[PDB]
């Protein structure tokens, strides 16, 4: 077994046109290997595709990391009276995350063929893609690919000459981050406000229009045809055990060369940033903190980052998470309290307001953080702030409340001394007026 | 196992009500009013034995017959007598001696205890059984998952799909 | 019938309930009256107030008892430290934006919020920020 | 099918219709239903202030009507009724958006009136 | 909720009241009826968000009460549901805006790259703050959350409402300095078309970065996918 | 704790808002209150009686009031010749407050540090 991970070859990258350098039409995609042997893969069977996706070790690229093969197997196998639906999540409103924009803009035929593969794998008759409403050109490119796939008979009745029927449609939102949640996405797709449902029931039991439904990420869907053609053993040869495969990483912030780049999983952060991105602005010793997985996961300081692998089972043990693998880098000129305060403002702004702890407490967290930025607080209010985050987390309907508690927990845990110094030194400009 | 309000002084109240010799005390009809020493026309009035229903303004159930074994909930009530206004101030005047004594002080665990008190005191009584709450929900919205079921508008027809 | 009444355990007491009943209905059949704000007997279930949170064995999170169905052999706990902490926290979130209006409010004396704050909530607040103000509506 | 109902042809007794207690502008729309109890009905008193004040004395409602609305910068105002918060009312947070000098917002404790020129208007 | 919309209730205006009329043209009605066919007939209400978006370009960048009532009658749903959807989502403007809607991202990955200096440059040039329209009716300044363009931070999106539904453009402008956004605004004001995307590279490929929000600093290094693209390939699916 | 009195704001509006807390706490039941809404929408009393021959002069009403409307002022010299002169209605209590307002405010400027 390999011990050192990283330095993925160009011949092993799935997304060979992530930069849009080549021809974007269906002839360019078909010459680059897309829509190849699709009828033969569909003719293998539903159970075969489920088994092949199970053996690959591919986990959910949406941010939770559930195994995709077992998730797709939750759909029913027989007929009861209701059709089944595939829904593909292309919201991508996570701060820092811009991989699905590239997949939808530059490689949409991989997404469309993966939609066909997943719909056949789950018995689904129709499919919907929920693209972000801010992504207008990405929606246009996806619709061009869908029209091209209809014109060659890849989608529809007798799809790819296989006998299975599958239709694909495009829906788009109107600017809500909460519509990335599964049941909230179903509720917005049904023609309502994007407010999540309580589980149970589960979307594979009762989903869109009361019918069995699976919601999957764009990057999860798009890598499936390459996995089926090149094999599950090829995909699982990358990364650690239970952490298989390749991953798109977005590196943003105080970095010399910000980049969306594909790489093997279980690569170190320092390797992933120094190569492929030109390193930290001002050297690695100018690093202050790094959020490794978007915005919903806690930050890490410089000591944890030097050594930790960008992996599901490695960031979690470092009291963080991989999430969407969106990397945000701050340097020593950053006011980290101000950065997490703007994150608190984001989570206040994006709360859907359905349940009591999220709706009332995200504004409270923002007010406390705004006072902490100026140092206009008390030292025990830090422990109060931790208690309030523990009151929100685990107590709400959906996981946006946990995603609102988690950055403040990481800020307190790794920079409590900075917060205490900000409180203490503010009295050098506030207690000179009291006397 | 047995645990029915087994952490308070009410354990020491349920027994001391079943002490032998004192748990079988009984009197004849109207006899307790003769020895009560109150005027005998008081027992010509009518009483009602009933358990009051839950208030519509609130959702709690503590003052109902649901917690009948835990808390005394049965009441004795009397009909109103004349009231008028005071000419000098406007305050409400009355000549009723039983104006608040049944609603403030007389509470019973069961219906039969209040009946026994009325029988030994000589009050003629009418008993009103409270209306029983129903717990089973409607067929629509029986569970939370029926909010999102196929009963909203039927199974969706797949006739507007591309390729029909 | 295939055992149309299923048995659950509420605070280690066996309770028989009809099938399709929620956790809150099982708590009600055990003689426990769970605090609630959005649940109603005559309405559809919403699950948004988070006041009915109880603890179920082998579940690491508090469940919303109004919406969660009751399974066979389920073990429900309504008086653990996490249930009481959940109740106090949800009440504190309910009261930060509420107006100090009890003298001029007509529900004062028969208010679910007042009585549930007195019984299942704390006695203090730590909130000193400005509240949300809303204009009134004509109906 | 389903013909409309004409509410204007519904008869109302003239004794009942001329005795509806309504409100001036204040804290409501002008002309909506004013809650009343039975006190003063035997003496034929339909007015709130006349039920306890006798004579041509200046009423408290006429005192508060002589204090002009107060211009406040912001979107929400906190009303205590005093400079010292211990000596006034419980704090009332009053919305100020959509308010002007002609249509100000009123405190439900004190009757003081506030408005703001900050809601892009 | 967005900027420019401080009310979640309807306020009567001479421009915006129940007496105001809205009706679709022929081509816009064709577009709306084509949108409706994507969904089942008994779940026709699924089409509300794209139809309301198309109505927003048709009406000129914002939704009026008459437009919302027309959409409610068209989809056979109660108007309060339409008001719920229109007030819930950020892109739906419910007050009258300018011809071009300038929206700047303010979330932390754009904030580290100096979005505040771009906001300062826009306010110094156009003379308006966030939530305001210019006196000429040309530009409306707004604030947005993360727009999914964080590797090309800091960025601005600009919406074009001068051509109706057929010529609607929602264009991202990325990797900006104060000079770049001033030039883009001047190009729009003069009648030209500024270049879309990043102002110093093509896409999210590795190149330099904006240093301090004021100067692009190019940097060389390892770039992937520089060779020939991969050939088609499939393993033997039999055994 | 002397003669009971009803207070105003500096504008001239009554502080009392008919919450009926002082009527509920009164152990002697010496307070009788009726209310409805005023013509400007305000919540104000139409009757506020204090039976001074039923009062025990405990001050519990002063403690229960959340807007400092009812007080016990510094007057102890209020003996009368008829008992009907000691059944105070709302108008006389407001007249007492208008008489004693400056002294009551001076007293409450010290006693607000403790209460
Ligand atoms: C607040 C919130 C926002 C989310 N946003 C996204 C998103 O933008 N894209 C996405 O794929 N999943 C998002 N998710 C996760 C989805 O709920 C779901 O778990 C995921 O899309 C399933 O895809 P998978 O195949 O990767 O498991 C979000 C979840 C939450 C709680
Ligand atoms: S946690 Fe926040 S976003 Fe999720 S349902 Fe509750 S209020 Fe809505
Ligand atoms: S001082 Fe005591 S007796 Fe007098 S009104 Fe107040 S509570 Fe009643
Ligand atoms: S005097 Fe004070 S306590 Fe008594 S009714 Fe008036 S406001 Fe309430
Ligand atoms: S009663 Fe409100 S969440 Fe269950
Ligand atoms: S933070 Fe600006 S595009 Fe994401």
């Amino acid at each position: 077994a390999k011990t050192s991970f990283g330095g993925l070859k160009d011949e092993d990258r799935i997304f060979q046109n992530i930069y849009g350098r080549h021809d974007l039409s269906i002839k360019g995609a078909m010459s680059r290997g897309d829509w190849y042997m699709t009828k033969e893969i569909i003719g293998k069977g539903r159970d075969w595709i489920i088994d092949q996706m199970k053996k690959s070790g591919l986990r959910g690229r949406g941010g939770a990391g559930f195994p995709s093969g077992l998730k797709w197997s939750f759909m029913p196998k027989a007929s009861d009276g209701r059709p089944s639906y595939l829904v593909v999540n292309g919201d991508e409103s996570e701060p820092g995350t811009c991989k699905d924009r590239e997949i939808m803009r530059h490689e949409p035929h991989k997404l469309v063929e993966g939609c066909l593969m997943a719909g056949v794998a789950m018995g689904a008759r129709a499919g919907y893609i929920y693209i972000r409403g801010e992504f207008v050109q990405e929606r246009r490119a996806v619709e061009r690919a869908i029209s091209e796939a209809y014109a060659k008979g890849f989608l529809g009745k007798n799809a790819c000459g296989s006998g299975v029927d599958f239709d694909l449609m495009v829906h788009y939102g109107a600017g809500a981050y909460i519509c990335g949640e599964e049941t909230a996405l179903i509720e917005s797709l049904e023609g309502k406000q994007g407010k999540p449902r309580l589980k149970p029931p589960f979307p594979a039991g009762v989903g869109l229009y009361g019918c069995p439904t699976t919601v999957t990420n764009v990057e999860t869907v798009a890598v499936s045809p390459t996995i089926l053609r090149r094999g599950p053993e090829w995909f699982s040869s990358f990364g650690r055990k239970n952490n298989a495969g390749t991953k798109l990483f977005c590196i943003s912030g105080h970095v010399n060369r910000p980049v969306t780049v594909e790489e093997e999983m279980s690569i170190p952060l320092k390797e992933l940033i120094e190569r492929h991105a030109g390193g930290v602005r001002g050297g690695w010793d100018n690093l202050l903190a790094i959020i490794p997985g978007g915005s919903s996961v806690p930050l890490l300081p410089k000591k944890i980052c030097d050594g930790v692998l960008m992996d599901f089972d490695a960031l979690k043990e470092a009291q963080s998470g991989l999430g969407t693998a969106a990397v945000i880098v701050m340097d020593k000129s950053t006011d980290v309290i101000d950065a997490i305060a703007r994150l608190s403002y984001f989570y206040k702004h994006e709360s859907c307001g359905q349940c009591t702890p999220c709706r009332e407490g995200t504004g409270w967290l923002y007010d406390i953080m705004t006072r902490m930025k100026k140092g206009d607080a008390r030292l025990e209010e830090i422990d109060m702030l931790w208690e309030i985050t523990k009151q929100i987390e685990g107590h709400t309907i959906c996981a946006l409340g946990d995603a609102a508690a988690w950055p403040v927990q990481g800020l307190i845990r790794h920079f409590r001394g900075e917060m205490e110094e900000r409180i203490k030194s503010a009295g050098g400009k506030k207690k000179l007026a009291a006397t | 196992e047995f645990a029915t309000a087994s952490a308070d002084y009410s354990i020491a109240m349920k027994k001391a009500a079943e002490i032998t010799g004192a748990a079988e005390s009984a009197m004849g009809p109207k006899e307790g009013g003769f020895t009560a020493g109150v005027p005998l026309d008081t027992f010509t009035r009518k009483a009602r034995i009933y358990a009051p229903a839950r208030t519509a303004s609130q959702s709690g159930l503590a003052r109902t017959v649901d917690f009948a074994t835990t808390t005394p909930a049965w009441k004795i009530e009397f009909e109103p007598t004349a009231k008028w206004q005071n000419p000098l101030m406007g305050w409400t005047s009355s000549a009723d001696p039983l104006e608040n004594v049944g609603r403030s002080a007389l509470v019973f665990y069961t219906k039969e205890e209040a009946m026994r008190f009325c029988e030994k005191l000589g009050w003629e009584y009418e008993v009103t059984e409270p209306n029983k709450r129903r717990t089973q929900r409607t067929k629509r919205y029986m569970q939370y998952g029926d909010n999102f079921g196929t009963k909203r508008a039927g199974v969706p027809d797949l006739s507007t799909l591309p390729s029909n | 019938p295939p055992s149309d009444h299923l048995e659950v355990f509420v605070n280690e007491q066996p309770v028989k309930i009809p099938k399709g009943s929620s956790v809150l209905q099982a708590c009600d059949a055990a003689g426990i009256d769970i605090p609630r704000f959005c649940y109603h007997q005559r309405l559809s279930i919403a699950g948004n107030c988070r006041m009915c949170l109880v603890e179920v064995e082998k579940v690491p999170k508090p469940v919303a008892s109004c919406a969660m169905p009751a399974g066979p052999g389920m073990k429900i706990k309504t008086e653990t430290p996490m249930v009481k902490k959940a109740r106090e926290g949800v009440m504190e979130f309910l009261l930060i934006n509420h107006p100090l209006d009890c003298p001029i409010c007509d529900q004062g004396g028969e208010c679910d919020l007042q009585d549930q704050a007195m019984i299942f909530g704390s006695d203090r607040s730590r909130f000193v920020e400005a509240k949300r103000a809303v204009e009134d509506k004509n109906l | 099918v389903v013909p409309t109902f004409d509410w204007k042809k519904v008869p109302v007794p003239s004794t009942t219709a001329k005795d509806i207690p309504v409100t001036v502008k204040g804290a409501t729309p002008a002309g909506d239903l004013r809650a009343t109890s039975g006190l003063g009905l035997g003496d034929g008193i339909k007015n709130h202030t006349d039920k306890w004040l006798d004579g041509d004395k200046k009423s408290p409602m006429e005192y508060i009507n002589e204090v002009a609305p107060i211009k406040v910068k912001g979107l929400v105002v906190a009303s205590y009724g005093s400079d010292d918060p211990a000596l006034g009312c419980p704090v009332e947070y009053i919305n100020l958006k959509g308010t002007s000098l002609e249509n100000p917002a009123v405190c439900k404790y004190t009757g003081n009136r506030y408005y703001s020129d900050d809601w892009k208007g | 909720t967005n900027s420019t919309d401080i009310f979640n209730i309807h306020k009567d205006t001479p421009e915006n009241n129940a007496a105001t009329s809205f009706e679709f043209s022929e081509a816009t009605l064709k577009v709306v009826n084509d949108i409706i066919a994507r969904y089942p007939p008994n779940y026709k209400q699924s089409a509300i968000i794209p139809v309301l978006d198309v109505t927003q370009q048709e009406n000129g960048g914002w939704l009026s009460l008459a437009a919302m009532n027309r959409v409610a009658k068209l989809l056979d749903m109660a108007p309060i549901r339409v008001y719920e959807v229109a007030t819930f989502y950020t892109m739906f403007n419910r007050t009258k805006i300018g011809k071009y809607h300038v929206q700047i991202c303010g979330t932390t990955p754009c904030r580290l790259q100096g979005s505040q200096k771009i906001e300062e440059a826009i306010t110094k040039h156009l003379g308006i703050g966030i939530g305001q329209t210019t006196q000429d009716g040309l530009f409306t300044l707004g604030e947005m959350e993360c727009m999914g363009a964080c590797v090309n931070a800091p960025m601005v999106a600009i919406a074009d409402y001068t051509k109706g539904v057929s010529g609607f453009e929602y264009i991202y402008y990325e990797d900006l300095t104060p000079k770049d956004i001033v030039n883009i605004l001047d190009t729009i004001k003069k009648g030209g078309k500024p270049k879309p995307g990043s102002q110093y590279r093509l896409k999210a490929e590795p190149a330099g970065a904006v240093h301090g929000g004021e100067k692009w600093v190019p940097k060389d290094g390892e770039t992937t996918l520089t060779g020939a693209p991969r050939a088609p390939y499939c393993r033997d699916l039999n055994a | 704790r002397g003669e009971h009195a009803l207070r105003r704001y500096p504008t001239g509006e009554e502080r009392c808002i008919a919450c009926k807390l002082c009527e509920a706490i009164c152990p002697a039941q010496a307070i009788t209150i009726e209310a409805e809404e005023r013509e400007d929408g305000s919540r104000r009393t139409t009757r506020y009686d204090i039976d001074m021959t039923k009062c025990i002069y405990c001050g519990f009403c002063q403690e229960a009031c959340p807007v400092d409307a009812i007080v016990e002022g510094p007057n102890f010299e209020f003996s009368t010749e008829t008992r009907e002169e000691l059944l105070y209605d709302k108008q006389k209590l407001l007249e007492n407050g208008d008489k004693w307002e400056t002294e009551i405010a001076t007293n409450l400027r010290t006693e607000s540090l403790y209460r």
